[PDB]
Formats: structure tokens, sequence, C-alpha cells
């Protein structure tokens, strides 16, 4: 912002929002699989107990 | 449709734009950042000098 005026600094920053959203999606995508993997072992432990 | 007219020095023709700043774009006449519309300008060195 300190180097460019709004009219195209608005366009420039949009790349950052898109990239950060894309990077943040993968985190929850992997956590969703790890949660199921942990749940399977939790069910196995419950059955053993 | 609203039409308005005025005459200024030729150097600051590019100063008539959304988000622009300076002596005449901040103290005399300012355009909205979400401005929509067309701009027409041409020389007047023959009828105003």
């Amino acid at each position: 912002l300190s180097r460019l005026d709004p009219p195209e600094a608005e366009v420039q920053i949009d790349r950052l929002i898109t990239g950060r959203l894309q990077s943040l999606q993968t985190y929850v995508t992997q956590q969703l699989i790890r949660a199921a993997e942990i749940r399977a072992s939790a069910n196995l432990a419950a059955t053993k107990m | 449709v609203y039409a308005d007219s005025f005459v200024i020095r030729g150097n600051e023709v590019s100063q008539i734009a959304p988000g622009q700043t300076g002596n005449i774009a901040d103290y005399n006449y300012k355009l909205p950042d979400d401005f929509t519309g067309c701009v027409i300008a041409w020389n007047s060195n023959k009828l105003d000098s």
C-alpha cells in the first residue's frame, strides 16, 4: 500500500488473498483425513477395552 | 445522465481519474473511487489564449 495507489493495488493484493485461501484449504483438507484415521483407531481401542 | 464541464491546464488531464491525488484533484474537483462514465478532452489553445 505504501508504494501503489488504490486503483491497481486493489488488483495486486487479490493474488495474496487467493493464495492464502488456497493454502488454508489444504490444512483443513488434511486434518479431515487425519481425524478419520484417528477415529478408526479410537473405535478399535474401544472394542479392545 | 449528468454532464459537467471545465477547463484546466493540459498537464493535469491524467489527474482526472478515481483515486488520483494532488493540488487540483484534492482541493477543487474529486471523482468517486467507484466512478462509472466516460471522459472526453481536447485542446483549447485556439479559443482560450
